[PDB]
RNA sequence: AGGGGGAACGCGGGGAAUUGAAACAUCUUAGUACCCGCAGGAAAAGAAAGCAAAAGCGAUGCCGUUAGUAGGGGCGACCGAA
RNA sequence: GAGUACCGUCGGUCGGAUAUCCGGCGGGAAGCUGGGAGGCAUCGGCUCCCAACCCUAAAUACGUCCCGAGACCGAUAGCGAA
RNA sequence: CUUGGAUCACGGGGCAGGGAGUUCACCCGAGCGGCGAGGUUAAGGGGGUCAACCCCGAAGCCGCAGGGAAACCGACAGGUCCGCAGCCCGUAGGGCGAGGGACGGGGUGUGAAAGCGCCCGGAGUCGCUCGGGUGAGACCCGAAGCCGGUCGAUCUAGCCCGG
RNA sequence: GGGUGAAAGGCCAAUCGAGGCCGGCGAUAGCUGGUUCCCGCCGAAUUAUCCCCCAGGAUAGCCCGGCCGGAGGUAGGCAGUGGGGUAGAGCACUGAUUGGGGGUUUAGGGGGCGAAAGCCUCCGGCUCCCUGUCAAACUCCGAACCCACUGCCGCCGUAGAUGGCCGGAGUAGGGGGGCGGUGUAAGCCGUCACCCGAGAGGGGAACAACCCAGACCGGGGUUAAGGCCCCAAAGUGCCGGCUAAGU
RNA sequence: CCGGUAUGUGAAGCCCGGGUACAACCGGGUGAAGCACCGGUAAACGGCGGGGGUAACUAUAACCCUCUUAAGGUAGCGAAAUU
RNA sequence: CCGUACGGCUAACCCGCGGAAGCGGGGACAGCGGUAGGUGGGCAGUUUGGCUGGGGCGGCACACCCUCGAAAAGGUAUCGAGGGUGCCCUAAGGUCGGCUCAGGCGGGUCUCCGCCGUAGAGUGCAAGGGCAAAAGCCGGCCUGACUGGACCCGUAACAGAGGCGGGUCCAGCCGCGAAAGCGUGGCCUAGCGAACCCCUGUGCCUCCCCGGUGGGGGCCAGGGAUGACAGAAAAGCUACCCUGGGGAUAACAGAGUCGUCUCGGGCGAGAGCCCAUAUCGACCCCGAGGCUUGCUACCUCGCUGUCGGCUCUUCCCAUCCUGGCCCUGCAGCAGGGGCCAAGGGUGGGGGUGUUCACCCAUUAAAGGGGAACGUGAGCUGGGUUUAGACCGUCGUGAGACAGGU
């Protein structure tokens, strides 16, 4: 027989891929080796439309 | 079909007439250390498909009788002829 | 120091199907075609924890026979040594 | 000369059949008052040999080549190519 | 090809050259030839005027004893008859009569045994050629397909990047 | 056996219900096609049993070549010893089949005098006598013809019989004509062994199997089937009778 | 398909007994998953009936008697691209 | 002493963060290796019979017995006619003795005596055959329904044979009977089956130098089955379909035949106010043609495969009108029925792919057939038989429909 779509998808290609060199990066916190006690302290300064997010980030 | 319990015939090693017992012959399985079972068993073995036939459900309505017949004096057993098909069989007096 | 090359011959691994059995599945085709690796002018083996049988031989390797035999096998078609 | 001889089990392979060889898994020795083989296993007797380390010529196979030959072909033949 | 071809059945424009029962291994038989209760050498060795020629080499295979699953046991170099050819007596016929046919006796297996089966009264082996069977591409041509390893997205399908 | 598919099995270099290229590979086939000089001697079969057998094979029958052995054999007929159940015929068994008569009354349904299932019958039945019809699965009878054996005729045979051994095949779609079963018939299935197949020549206008007849080569003559007005070789032939419809 | 598993069966291994001067071998016990069992699920696959009788002339049956299913085709549309 | 179910820990192992070093979380589970059972068209390899007046659905003529067919020896086929077996029986088997059946008549009432009775009964089961001091019924005793072995007939003629079946005997041990004699299942003809493998019985031979034990192999006999019965272990679609071939085999036109079909005839029942024949003509009997349809399977499987329509030419007569006549239950006008006659004519439209059939309005009348169902190297292309898709039914499904679009 044949293959199904279900199956394709699992090899990655072109035709299944994320086009992720579109998007902005990825989201983590911090390591936590570095935030012992200290409280950090920061400052936003924009906020953006991210196309792999389903919502916007902010910098 | 009815048949006696005792029969008076000849005795091939007392070599004359003797009473003689009636007997069925019960059906044993095969055995393990018999040299077909071995070559079946080792050719099972592995990556194969099945390779003797299996006739599954194949009998007659009706089947033979083996019998045996057991002298008193000395106590060893014959056979008497041939078989014969019947589908009742009852030993009686 | 290695690396790449070399018809056929050589050592080591992986491994089909057509076909035959007047179908076919165990078998056969066949350890074949083909694939991967490693060497040479030859390679590989080689000096008994062996063969044998009341007698004895004395490392390996090649030819001729043993022999279509012992023996394997839907005990079928067929395969097959020392 | 130890994960070795050996024992069970699985897969492959062999003429190797309850008696071939290779590998995986689980167990596993004695060790010179010692140990192995003798076609199912075991007991006794007798016969033959000392594994688990290494090297080794000669007789052999081939012919991308050479010499030399031929009840071979003789330009739609003979190698695909005089 | 067909029961059946002038056929409204197939092949058939003309000429020249090419073009289809081969080779091996085993088995059954024959037409000749050699030795003969024995026949025959293979690999190989030696010699030579050196791929021709000559001598050695019986290992082995067949045969001389068969029966039986096996253990095991282990036979008639002629006792009788009928009789073809040919020979002898003859005048039509009668006698001996190889080879041929039929009895009798024996070995063994099976069976208490008798009887039954195979076997026994000396001919095989070694070659050349031919016919055939079986297997190998196996008289010549013709498949659709099955398996293995490499090549291709300048066509066309889809996706990304930059226009 | 993978890709891609707004899904049509659509596209993947004029190739896609699984690409192209070399290899296994001179794959296999019981199916179609082909198979190269001359003369001479002999000369078939398409049928019984078995096969996942029915377009194919094996065992036998039917042809050929060699040899052994050694004296009978029988494709025809005459007489005899035996067997048989067909055609035809008939009703003596099985079973069918018209009607009229007697005799007895009933297995049973119609009624009346049924004073009450009877002494009386019904219309049926049962036994006989006449009358009229039948048989692939009937026979008290019964041919022609067929078979086996024995003896004689006749043929073959010592220039080698019946018979036996060894080897090489081909044949497993048959058809005309006569007989039988089935079928509206055409045809289907068998049987017989004369012909075509595998058979020239002479005639039927021509015709595979209907008649004559079986064929080395050169020549001569008489016949067969059948024909004799012209085509066309040979009679406008002879006697008796019929047809008027080109029958 | 899902869930539950009290109970039955259910392979190898392990344990007991017999046998084997050892093994093969025989018997029993333990015994998962699965099956069997009990339940939920139809915008899951699919399925959704017959024979009779009856009203003031005739017709028709609003009605009743039965045989019967897991349940007996609802609203709508209907000689239909389905007759 | 051996396992377990459960709770807990961190030090193996997995996860993450991080040059690293370590820190965090999980944790003896998982993952990894080896083995055992299940599920499993997700992927593969294959099978899915044959005969068959084409094939398929149906049946079994696919193993056996009897009668006919069947042609007076033997043999002889068809999807030929008519029926049966795939068992039962310790007696329904062996023998010995005694006795006779069905049916009816005549007595007696609702099994009793006598008689006639060639078998008109019965036989374990079909048909045929056999059988009367019996081969039937009534009884008494037994188990030859045995062992070891030879030869011959059939299946299967003539003329090949594996397995099966029957028959004539030798020897042994036995039964019945006074004896002779009979008895190797059922009065004869049906009731069943290779190789390999396994089970049972019996008593002997053998296992690699020798000898023991356990276990294995062999000879002989009996049994477990292949019904497609001289013996594979086994379901379907193709309209996307491919190859090799077939007129050995269908649909299509031809040939053959003519039951059916169209067109007719003989006879005279009866009907027609009465009157057999103006007209009609039953029931029964005899035919032509080849324009319907079937049956068969002789030609053609790549010649062409087709229906209707348009265009164009020609023929038959069994005559619809047009010409000429005869009978009438023919007053005239007309009608009905028949003879000669084929020179000419026989048209236009509505729905339907239609042919035919139906309908309209006219007309002298608006006939029926043949020519490869005339005519695609003449056109068209509506129907029908490809590949796309929809509905209804059938099917677990792939899918099918001589059902529609
Ligand atoms: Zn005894």
């Amino acid at each position: 027989g044949k293959s199904l779509i279900q199956q394709r998808r699992g090899k990655g290609t072109t035709t299944f891929r994320a086009p992720s060199h579109r998007y902005r990066g990825a989201v983590r916190y911090v390591p936590l080796n570095l935030v012992q006690e200290r409280t950090l302290r920061g400052v936003v300064e924009e906020i953006l439309h991210d196309p792999g997010r389903t919502a916007p980030v902010a910098r | 079909m009815k048949y006696p319990k005792q029969i008076r015939t000849y005795c091939p090693f007392c070599k004359r007439h003797t009473i003689h017992k009636v007997e069925k012959v019960k059906k044993r399985p095969r055995s393990e250390l018999s040299a077909g079972q071995r070559r079946f068993r080792r050719k099972l073995k592995g990556y194969t498909g099945f390779p003797r036939p299996n006739p599954a459900g194949r009998e007659k309505p009706v089947k033979k009788l083996d019998l045996r017949f057991r002298c008193t004096v000395c106590g060893k057993a014959h056979t008497r002829g041939q078989g014969f098909r019947v589908k009742k069989f009852e030993l009686v007096e």
